[PDB]
């Protein structure tokens, strides 16, 4: 799936 | 639990290791303790508090959608089974948090610094929760972020930080949960613009803080224009 | 043990699956399931228990190596106590590995192929041991190993991938934990050579497994010469 | 500390 920008560690 | 015989301080220093050493779950235990300690948190410990819990939460999530994504594909019942296993620990992880947050972090939190943060991370985890849900979830989210931008527009200026990244989380809320990629267009642009017009009353260091997330909701424009 | 209940099949249509998803607690659990069935592993089969189980450690080991840094650098209990807890979760993991072998994958194996890997995981799993411990945990790896060669050099091809990966680990061993740097490069010179004179015989696809692992051992000597 | 290359998963 194509994740968009959230805040903080990208841990996914 | 196993972490109330442990000193507050003791708590917070093996946080800090646990993340040096990359143990993410260990960290997230150890703040559970702290908060459990019943003292409100300082900014540091918020902060390690949400980075250890986005780190486990993360690794759950990424799992989750591999196994969706063969659960879908192949439509015996391991597939659904293993799904239904991790997606069962990943909503156990947000009802920790949740748990936390509602006892009794939100309710002590008067600073907008504070109550903000902890708002914020409400929204984060029922997000969490309806991107494996689910009305109900989806307006406790937008209900948590809501109460978390009224309070940062008008206690806090457009380039904090924590305004900056409670806005792009919540323009994904509505691009991807709620399904209103409009707002969450107009959000982020309107967000951005707001900050850029802020930024010169910055120190060259709260200038780097501002424009690290500013460049993430230009990010996600880029994405969804 | 909570894994009884589950299908061989099942375990092991899970591990594969926990791999995907890069989830190798899980992997590693599924595992010792399907080994406590009782029955043999095939060689897909022994590679799936290795490759969980090497992940599980691997993270264990790097987070031994941050705490004890800081350690050494800080030299409260409160560092000594974490790297403690880390350490013991890790001689927990390698103690559940050798518990597997001995009860009862090694008395099991009598093909090369299957024997040899297994005191391989041995030689492996007391290395791990000795890395945080100590005279005899050394031994007993050393034991492995010896015997795990003397197996490969009678029954398996200087090219095969196992007896490669075992010479390799054996050198390591030498090298770092029996402080005999000059029996590790000799070791990795000769598998070197002797796989060398030996890849004419293969197949393209051969050749590439056995020169990947040529180059690690040429990796070692290059940092060791 | 320096690690040498060992067998499979590199993941220390
Ligand atoms: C902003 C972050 S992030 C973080 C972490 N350990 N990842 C720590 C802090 C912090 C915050 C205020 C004062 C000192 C440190
Ligand atoms: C960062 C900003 S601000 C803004 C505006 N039109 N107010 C637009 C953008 C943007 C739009 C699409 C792609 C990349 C950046
Ligand atoms: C060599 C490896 S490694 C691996 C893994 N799942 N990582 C699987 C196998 C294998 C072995 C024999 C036959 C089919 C597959
Ligand atoms: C791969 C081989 S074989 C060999 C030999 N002298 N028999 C030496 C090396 C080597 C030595 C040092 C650094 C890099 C490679
Ligand atoms: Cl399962
Ligand atoms: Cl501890
Ligand atoms: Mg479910
Ligand atoms: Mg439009
Ligand atoms: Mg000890
Ligand atoms: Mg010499």
């Amino acid at each position: 799936k194509l994740m968009f920008k959230t805040e903080g560690p990208d841990s996914d | 639990g196993a972490m109330g015989s442990m000193e507050r301080a003791s708590l917070i220093q093996k946080a800090k290791l646990a993340e040096q050493a990359e143990r993410y779950e260990d960290m997230a235990a150890f703040m559970k303790g702290a908060v459990e300690k019943g003292e409100e948190l300082s900014c540091e410990e918020r902060n390690l508090l949400s980075v250890a819990y986005k780190n486990v939460v993360g690794g759950q999530r990424a799992a989750w959608r591999v196994l969706s994504s063969i659960e879908q594909k192949s439509n015996g019942p391991e597939v659904r089974e293993y799904r239904e296993k991790v997606e069962t620990e990943l909503q156990g992880v947000c009802d920790t948090v949740l748990g936390l947050l509602d006892s009794h972090l939100i309710k002590e939190a008067g600073d907008a610094e504070s109550r903000v943060f902890y708002l914020k991370m409400k929204g984060d985890y029922y997000r969490y929760l309806a991107e494996v849900a689910k009305k109900r979830i989806i307006d406790s989210a937008r209900s948590a972020y809501q109460e978390a931008m009224d309070i940062s527009k008008k206690e806090m200026p457009p380039t904090n930080p924590i305004r900056l990244g409670l806005a792009l989380n919540f323009s994904v809320f509505h691009y991807e949960i709620a399904n209103s990629p409009e707002e969450a267009i107009s959000l982020a642009k309107t967000t951005f613009d707001e900050a850029m017009a802020d930024l010169h009353t910055l120190s060259e260091d709260s200038y780097k803080d501002s424009t690290l997330i500013m460049q993430l909701l230009r990010d996600n424009l880029t994405l969804w224009t």
